[PDB]
C-alpha cells in the first residue's frame, strides 16, 4: 500500500541496485532465495507460496552487468523478465541510446513497468538510477522519463545520478553526455540527488579507513543511502515522511531540483566503538564540508533546503538542541526567503550490518538532503568544458551520424546557460 | 450528560488523541479491551459523554481517525490503546499530502471529506443531544492543516449553534520541522477565525521547556508532551462529567473569556507539575497551584505573558478544595500584578471549581487564558510568509493544485488584520 | 519511579508511549464529592424521687 | 394451518434452496437425517409449514427441485443437508436447455412440466389448509427463467387464489455471465408481471458489495451469497412458524405494498450484518437496525433508491423488543426524509414484530420495499436488448424453437408499459 | 458553610409562623415595616450571635450582648458599611430564652448611640418579634448550641454605595460594546442596557433624594 | 405577506367609517389629533396582535397586554429606536368587542411607566377610538382570528434620526456629482439639490425645536 517502482538505468544503475537490494534483503528477513524464514508489502511482492519478487527493472544494452547477476547468488531472487538486456551498449554516446538504440527498447520496458505498476495498490513514486556519463544511463534513462511521463503523469520521480567528477573523469566525451542529458531531467525530474564518485573516494579514504576501494565499496555507502532515504517507507516512526514529501520541501522552483547527500556515521568497526555518537555528533558531522558528498563546498553557496532524516534510537529534544548548534554558527548561511530551513523525519530502525561490508554496526545515524547554490560552480565547471571540446567540434560526427541535428548542442549550451543565470538570480538579495 | 465529537486529523491528531483516549479511560476506568473494571460510581455515570455504550459491557470511544497516508493508521491501531476504538471511524487516504496545504484542502483532501462527514453525520443522528466537536490536528503539515480546516468548514456549515473547539499545534518558534510552513500555517489561521468558537495554540518547545523544567526529565517522549496536551483536554470538560461546587461547561467558558467574535486564541497551562523525588515533601496547597498556574513559564505556547495583557482568564479546578482561599487567591494575583491586566474589564478571571481529581493528584487546576501576547506569533508567522511570498517560494506546488496568488494575499491581509486588532489593547 | 524507559539496556523502543502513565501518586481513598459527604452528617448521629 | 410448498427451477435455483433448507433446518432444529435435536417447544408447534410427518420423528421438507440436466442435484444429493429430500420429488432431464429460454420454455421444458405438475399435485393434496407457493430461480438462464415461468404460469391457472412469491436473480448491471442473458431476462419478465403477485429481485453485485464493504469477506463463495439471500427470505414467513405481538402473513405483505397488480417487485434487505472484527463494537437496539434497513448499501438490488420514491416499506422485525422503539422510528424515517416517499400515501410503513429471534443473534430485521427507483433495472435490460434486437444478434437460436420476432416485440412493449407505470407514479 | 447561616436566617425569619411566641410575625408583615415606597425593597440581613462551638460558654449571651452585635459594621452579611447612609426600617425577630423588657431595653440602648443614626422621616424605626423555639443544632455543623438568638432585617440607605459600584462597573464594561455580540445574538435587541442603566440611575437617585434630611 | 398586513392597516383607519362604535375617529378627525406644526406630519404605524394560525387556541389577549404590545419597540414599522425620541401625538384604533373602561386602565399604566416619555407641552396625548367589528379572515392569509385589534398611529420625534442618515447618504454622493447627468440632463437644474439639502437642513432644526 505504500510501493515505489525502483528502474536501474546502465552499469551504474545495476551496480548501485546490487547493493541496494542486498540492503533490503538483509534488513528485512529476505533470503537471498526470496523465502521469508507497512513492511514488506512497499518493496515486495508477495506469492503465496511465500516468496518475495522485488519491484525492480534492471535495464542495460550491454548484457555483461546483468546476465552477470543471472547466473550469482541472488539469481532466484529476481523475476526473469524483469532483468531487461540487448545486444549492443551505446558506446559512450548519448545519440545511440537516445535515438537508435532506445528506440526498439522502450516498447518492453514501459511495457514492464505498466505490469509491475498494475499489481500496485497505491503508487508513491519512482527511483531512478543511472549515470550522466555513460551511454546508457545518459540517453535511454532520459527518454525513458518523458516516455512514462506521458501515461503516469503527476506521480513522484526521483532521481538518483552519478555526477561527473571535477578532477578525475573515466571517458573523454563525458561532457557531451552530461550536457544533452539535462535538456529532459530538467523538464521532467521531480528532484534529482546528486553524488560525486571522488567524493566518495574521499570518504572512503578519509572517514572510513581504507584505501584502494572498490565500485562495491562505493555501492554500499550509495546503497545505504538510499535506504535511509526510503526508510519512512517501510518502518514505522514517530515523524514519516514520504516519497512525495521532499519533493515539496527542497525545490522552490521547478528547474533547480538538485539537492546533496550526506551520510554522517562512516566508521569502520576498528573505529566505531571507542566513542559515543548520539546526535549532536551526527548532526554536527552531517553540515561538515570534508563529509560532503559533491565535490562543491556549501561556504561558497547558501543552504536553500535541508531535509534531515533520522535513523534509530533517537529522542526529538535531542534532534531540537542538535539543530540548535547549527542554526546558531555563522559559518553555514542560509538564503534570506527561507527562514525555516528544515525538515525532520525520525524513523524507529537502526541501520542493518553488512557482512562483507565495510561500515560498523551503529545503533543510529542521520542522513541528510540539501538543496544549496554551490553545484552551480559545477555546472560553471562543465559548461567550460563543454565548450571547450565544442568550438573545434571534435567527437560530433558519431552523435550527428545517429539521428540527431548539429544544433541541438547549442540547445542544450543555451538552456544551461540559462540554468546558470537562474542559479545567480535565485541567490540574490 | 451533553455528549462531545472527537476528531482526529493527521499524526499529530492521532497521536495526540490516542494519548487523550487513553488517559479518558483511565479517569474513567475502561482498560484497553473496553469493558469497565472501576470501582467509583461516579466513574461510570457520565461516561456518555465521551463514550458509546455497546452489548456486553463495554465502551467504544466517540471519535474519527483521519489522515491521507494508511501507515499511521496500522501505528495507532498497534498501540496500548488501539483496540478501543471502532474500525469503521479509520477513514484513510491512499496517497498522501506530502506537506501541501492546497491538496490536502481542495485536490486530494476534497474527494474523501465525503466519507468523513457520512461517518460523523452518522454518529451524531444517534447523538441524545449534541454539545460541540473537539479537533486536534497540526497547523504545520498537509492533513491537519487542509483537511482539518476543511472539515471545521463543512460542519460549521451543517451544525451552526454547536461549539466548535480546536487544539492546534501552533508552528515553534526556532525549529521549523517543515519549510513550507508558513504557507499551511498562514492559510490554515485564515480559515480558522471564521470557523471555530475556542482554540488553544499548544507550541511544542514550550512543552519541552515545561517537561524539562517542571517534570525534570532530560529526555522525554512524543507521548509524555501528548500526555501534558491532554491533561489540559480533559481539564476542560470535568464539569461535563464530575460534580462540582461552581460547575462550567465549554459554552459558558467561551462567553466569560471572548469580548469579541474574532477573539478566541488562548494559551493553555497546567498547575501540578513537579517530580516524583519532590512531590511527596511537597504539600498540595490551594496557594501552591496559583502560584505556578499563572508562572510565566507554564505556558504551552510560545510566547510571554508579560509582554502582553490579559485580556479574560480561566481557571478550571479539581478536588476536595474549600472556596475562599480559591477566591481569595484568584483576587490577590489580580490585585498585586495589576499592570499585566487589562482595566476596561474589572473581573478577568473566571472560577469553576470540580469535585473529582485526576488520577493521581489530590487536588488539581487547569488554566486558559486570553492574552494580547498572543500576536507574538502570528507577527512572526506574517514575517516568515511574507519573506517566501515574494519570491514565490515553493508557490508552484501551490498554484498548480488549483490556487491563485489573490487566496494568498488575502490570507495574509486577514491575519495581518488581527495582528493589528490585537495591538489595540496594549 | 519511572514506568517506562526510553534510555534503558532494552532494544525495542516505543515513542509514542508515556514515561508516567499518571501525574504524581497521592490519590484520596474514596471518592466523594462536597454536598453527599457533608449532607451524609445526619447518619452519622435521675433523682431519688421519680 | 398455512403450509407452503417450495418450488426449484435451474442449477441457480437448487444451490440457493440447499442453503435456504439448511438455515429453515437449523432454526427448526432438525439434523441432517430428518429428526428434532431441538431445545425448545416453539420450534415443534409450526413444523407443518415446511415440513411433512415421516414415520418415527423424521421430518421430510416440502420442496420439489426441478432440472433440465442431471448434473446438478447430484451435487444437492451428495451434499451436507442433501439426504433429508424425498428421492420422489427429484425430477431431471437429458438434456439441458443450454442457456435458451426458448428450449427451456417450448421445447424441452415443456415435455418436463407435466412431471413437475404431478409431483406438485401429490404434494399439495397433503395440504390441509395450503397458503402458497414459492420459487427461486435465475432469468438469465435457460432451464431456470423458462422452466420457472412456466411452471408459475401453468400452477396459477390450477390454484387461482393462493400467493405465488419468487426470489429471483435479476441480471447484471456492470458485468454479465451470460451473453444472451437480455433476451432470457426480457421475455421471463414480461411473464412475471401477470402471473406473480410478489417478487423479489436479487443483484449478484450486490452481494458481493455487501460482503466487501459490510462483511468485510475476501474470498466469498456462492455459499457465502446464498446464506444472505436466504436470510431475508426465511425472515418474510417468520410470523406463520413463531407468535408475536403484530403478525404479517404473506397475504398481508401483499396487500399492504402492491397498490396497482403490476407494480410487486420489491428489494430485499437483511438488517444485522456485522463483521466479525466489528461485531462486538456495534450495540443491538432497534434505532441500529433501522438504520441499516433504510440504508442504500444494506439494499439486495442494484437501484439507488435516491433516484425515485419509496411507493411503500414493508419491516418484519424478530427478536423480543418494545413497541416504543419501532414505532418511533417507522415515524423517523418518514419524518426525517419526506422527498424519498409519495405524498399520496400518508403512512408508507408497514411494521410487524415477531418475538423469537434467528439463532444466534438477539435481534434481528428485514427489509422489504416498494421503490420507483427499480425501473433503472428494467430501462437497462430494455436497452440492451433493444441495441441486439435490432440486428438480431442471436434470433436465429430462438427462431428455429417455434418462436416468432412478434414475442421479442411484445416482451419489449410490456417492459416499456411497465417502465411507463413506474415512471407516471413517481 | 455559608448555606447553614444562610438556612439559619431563613428558618428565623419564618419561625414565627410554625412555634408559639409572645409576638407572632406573619410573612406579610415584612413587606408592610421594612420598604417605605415600592422602589425601595432591598434591606439587609444579620445573623447575631454567629460563635464557634468552643468559645461560646465562655461570654455572657444576654440580649443585651446580642442585639448590639447586630449593629456593628463587621457583624453584617453584606459589605456595606451602615455609617455611609442612615437606617430607614429595623425588623429585629428574637429567638429562644428572652424576655420582652430586656429586649425593650436594648432596643431603648440603641437608639442613645449617636453612631447609628435613623432616618427623619421614621421615629419609631423598630419592629420587635420574639419567638420561643431555641435555635436547633445540626450535627457537624459550625455554629453552637445557644439559648437565644436574633436576625435582624435592617432597609437602609447605605446600599446606594453598592447600587453606585454595581453601575460604574456596567460603565467600565459596557463603554467599548463588550460581550454584547453574546446578547443580542440570542433574542435580544440593543436597547435594553440603556433601559437597565435608565432604572439603575433612577435608582440610585431616589436612594440621594430619601436620605434629604 | 409584505403588503396584506398593511392593507389590513389602511382597512382600520376607515373601520371608524364604514360601521359603527362607540368613539368614531374621522378622516378629518386624524387630520388634527397626530400633526402637531404646520411641517412635521410623518406618524408611525403600528398593528400589535398578529399571531399564526397555530397560536390561537391556546391563548386569548386582552386589552392591557395588547396596548402594552403597542409601545413595545419590536413592532414598529421603521427602524428606529423609538427611546431616542419622546411621544408627541399617539392615536390608537382598537376594533372589535371592547369594552371602553379598560382602555383608561391601558392609558394609565402607559402613563406611568417611564419608557414611554413624552414632551411637557402635550399632557392629553392619546387620542382613542373604539370600533364595534373585528378584522376580517382572509383566504389563505397567514394572519389569525383576533377578536380585539388595535391599530396604532402616532408621531415620535424619534423619526429625526431616520432620515438623519438619508441627508448624509446625498452628501456621500453629491460630494463630486455622482448620478447628475441622468438628472440635469432631464431638464434640472445643477443647483436644485442644494435647495433641496438647505431644506431638509430646516427640517432637522425644527425636530430638534420640538425636541427640547
Ligand atoms: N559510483 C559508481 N559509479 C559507477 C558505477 N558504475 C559505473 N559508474 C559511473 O559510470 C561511468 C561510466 O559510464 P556508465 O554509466 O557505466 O555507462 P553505461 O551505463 O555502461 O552505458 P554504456 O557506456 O553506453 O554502455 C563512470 O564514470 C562511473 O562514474 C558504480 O558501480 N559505482
Ligand atoms: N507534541 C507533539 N507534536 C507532534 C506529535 N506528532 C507530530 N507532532 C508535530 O507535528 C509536526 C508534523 O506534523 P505532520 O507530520 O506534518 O502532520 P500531517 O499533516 O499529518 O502530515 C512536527 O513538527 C511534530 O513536532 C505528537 O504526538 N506530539
Ligand atoms: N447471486 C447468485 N447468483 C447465482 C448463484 N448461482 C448461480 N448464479 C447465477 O445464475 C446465472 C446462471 O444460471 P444458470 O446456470 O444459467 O441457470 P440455468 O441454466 O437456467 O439452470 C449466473 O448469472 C449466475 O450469476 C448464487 O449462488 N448466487
Ligand atoms: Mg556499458
Amino acid at each position: 500500500m505504500r510501493e515505489c517502482i525502483s528502474i536501474h538505468v546502465g552499469q551504474a544503475g545495476v551496480q548501485i541496485g546490487n547493493a541496494c537490494w542486498e540492503l533490503y534483503c538483509l534488513e528485512h528477513g529476505i533470503q537471498p532465495d526470496g523465502q521469508m524464514p507497512d513492511s514488506f508489502n512497499t518493496f515486495f511482492s508477495e506469492t503465496g507460496a511465500g516468496k518475495h519478487v522485488p519491484r525492480a527493472v534492471f535495464v542495460d544494452l550491454e548484457p555483461t552487468v546483468v546476465d552477470e547477476v543471472r547466473t550469482g547468488t541472488y539469481r532466484q531472487l529476481f523475476h526473469p523478465e524483469q532483468l531487461i538486456t540487448g545486444k549492443e551498449d551505446a558506446a559512450n554516446n548519448y545519440a545511440r541510446g537516445h535515438y537508435t538504440i532506445g528506440k526498439e527498447i522502450v516498447d518492453l520496458v514501459l511495457d514492464r513497468i505498466r505490469k509491475l505498476a498494475d499489481l500496485c495498490t497505491g503508487l508513491q513514486g519512482f527511483l531512478i538510477f543511472h549515470s550522466f556519463g555513460g551511454g546508457t544511463g545518459s540517453g535511454f534513462a532520459s527518454l525513458l522519463m518523458e516516455r512514462l511521463s506521458v501515461d503516469y503523469g503527476k506521480k513522484s520521480k526521483l532521481e538518483f545520478a552519478i555526477y561527473p567528477a571535477p578532477q578525475v573523469s573515466t571517458a573523454v566525451v563525458e561532457p557531451y553526455n552530461s550536457i544533452l542529458t539535462t535538456h529532459t531531467t530538467l523538464e521532467h525530474s521531480d528532484c534529482a540527488f546528486m553524488v560525486d564518485n571522488e567524493a566518495i573516494y574521499d570518504i572512503c579514504r578519509r572517514n572510513l579507513d581504507i584505501e584502494r576501494p572498490t565500485y562495491t565499496n562505493l555501492n554500499r555507502l550509495i546503497g545505504q543511502i538510499v535506504s535511509s532515504i526510503t526508510a519512512s517507507l517501510r518502518f514505522d516512526g514517530a515523524l514519516n515522511v514520504d516519497l512525495t514529501e521532499f519533493q515539496t520541501n527542497l525545490v522552490p522552483y521547478p528547474r533547480i531540483h538538485f539537492p546533496l547527500a550526506t551520510y554522517a556515521p562512516v566508521i569502520s568497526a576498528e573505529k566505531a566503538y571507542h566513542e559515543q555518537l548520539s546526535v549532536a555528533e551526527i548532526t554536527n558531522a552531517c553540515f561538515e564540508p570534508a563529509n560532503q558528498m559533491v565535490k562543491c563546498d556549501p561556504r561558497h553557496g547558501k543552504y536553500m533546503a535541508c531535509c534531515m532524516l533520522y535513523r534509530g534510537d533517537v529522542v526529538p529534544k535531542d534532534v531540537n538542541a542538535a539543530i540548535a548548534t547549527i542554526k546558531t554558527k555563522r559559518t553555514i548561511q542560509f538564503v534570506d526567503w527561507c527562514p525555516t530551513g528544515f525538515k525532520v523525519g525520525i524513523n524507529y530502525q537502526p541501520p542493518t550490518v553488512v557482512p562483507g561490508g565495510d561500515l560498523a554496526k551503529v545503533q543510529r545515524a542521520v542522513c541528510m538532503l540539501s538543496n544549496t547554490t554551490a553545484i552551480a560552480e559545477a555546472w560553471a565547471r562543465l559548461d567550460h568544458k563543454l565548450d571547450l571540446m565544442y568550438a573545434k567540434r571534435a567527437f560530433v560526427h558519431w552523435y550527428v551520424g545517429e539521428g540527431m541535428e548539429e544544433g541541438e548542442f547549442s540547445e542544450a549550451r543555451e538552456d544551461l546557460a540559462a540554468l546558470e543565470k537562474d542559479y545567480e538570480e535565485v541567490g540574490v538579495d | 450528560m451533553r455528549e462531545i465529537v472527537h476528531l482526529q486529523a493527521g499524526q499529530c491528531g492521532n497521536q495526540i488523541g490516542a494519548k487523550f483516549w487513553e488517559v479518558i479511560s483511565d479517569e474513567h476506568g475502561i482498560d484497553p479491551t473496553g469493558t469497565y473494571h472501576g470501582d467509583s460510581d461516579l466513574q461510570l455515570e457520565r461516561i456518555n459523554v465521551y463514550y458509546n455504550e455497546a452489548t456486553g459491557g463495554k465502551y467504544v470511544p466517540r471519535a474519527v481517525l483521519v489522515d491521507l497516508e494508511p501507515g499511521t493508521m496500522d501505528s495507532v491501531r498497534s498501540g496500548p490503546f488501539g483496540q478501543i476504538f471502532r474500525p469503521d471511524n479509520f477513514v484513510f487516504g491512499q496517497s498522501g499530502a506530502g506537506n501541501n496545504w492546497a491538496k490536502g484542502h481542495y485536490t486530494e483532501g476534497a474527494e474523501l471529506v465525503d466519507s468523513v462527514l457520512d461517518v460523523v453525520r452518522k454518529e451524531a443522528e444517534s447523538c441524545d443531544c449534541l454539545q460541540g466537536f473537539q479537533l486536534t490536528h497540526s497547523l504545520g503539515g498537509g492533513t491537519g492543516s487542509g483537511m482539518g480546516t476543511l472539515l471545521i468548514s463543512k460542519i460549521r456549515e451543517e451544525y451552526p449553534d454547536r461549539i466548535m473547539n480546536t487544539f492546534s499545534v501552533v508552528p515553534s518558534p526556532k525549529v521549523s520541522d517543515t519549510v513550507v510552513e508558513p504557507y499551511n500555517a498562514t492559510l490554515s489561521v485564515h480559515q480558522l477565525v471564521e470557523n471555530t468558537d475556542e482554540t488553544y495554540c499548544i507550541d511544542n518547545e514550550a512543552l519541552y521547556d515545561i517537561c524539562f523544567r517542571t517534570l525534570k526529565l532530560t529526555t522525554p517522549t512524543y507521548g509524555d508532551l501528548n500526555h501534558l496536551v491532554s491533561a489540559t483536554m480533559s481539564g476542560v470538560t470535568t464539569c461535563l462529567r464530575f460534580p462540582g461546587q461552581l460547575n462550567a461547561d465549554l459554552r459558558k467558558l467561551a462567553v466569560n473569556m471572548v469580548p469579541f467574535p474574532r477573539l478566541h486564541f488562548f494559551m493553555p497551562g497546567f498547575a501540578p507539575l513537579t517530580s516524583r523525588g519532590s512531590q511527596q515533601y511537597r504539600a498540595l496547597t490551594v496557594p501552591e497551584l496559583t502560584q505556578q498556574m499563572f508562572d510565566a513559564k507554564n505556558m504551552m505556547a510560545a510566547c510571554d505573558p508579560r509582554h502582553g495583557r490579559y485580556l479574560t482568564v480561566a481557571a478550571v479546578f479539581r478536588g476536595r478544595m474549600s472556596m475562599k482561599e480559591v477566591d481569595e487567591q484568584m483576587l490577590n494575583v489580580q490585585n498585586k500584578n495589576s499592570s499585566y491586566f487589562v482595566e476596561w474589564i474589572p473581573n478577568n478571571v473566571k472560577t469553576a471549581v470540580c469535585d473529582i481529581p485526576p488520577r493521581g493528584l489530590k487536588m488539581s487546576a487547569t488554566f486558559i487564558g486570553n492574552s494580547t501576547a498572543i500576536q507574538e506569533l502570528f507577527k512572526r508567522i506574517s514575517e516568515q510568509f511574507t519573506a517566501m511570498f515574494r519570491r514565490k517560494a515553493f508557490l508552484h506546488w501551490y498554484t498548480g493544485e488549483g490556487m491563485d496568488e489573490m487566496e494568498f494575499t488575502e490570507a495574509e491581509s486577514n491575519m495581518n488584520d488581527l495582528v493589528s486588532e490585537y495591538q489595540q489593547y496594549q | 519511579p519511572k514506568d517506562y524507559d526510553i534510555e534503558g539496556p532494552e532494544e525495542v523502543k516505543k515513542l509514542c508511549n508515556s514515561t508516567y502513565r499518571r501525574l504524581g501518586t497521592s490519590e484520596p481513598p474514596v471518592w466523594i464529592s462536597e454536598t453527599r459527604e457533608k449532607m451524609a452528617q445526619v447518619c452519622l448521629n435521675k433523682a431519688l424521687l421519680n
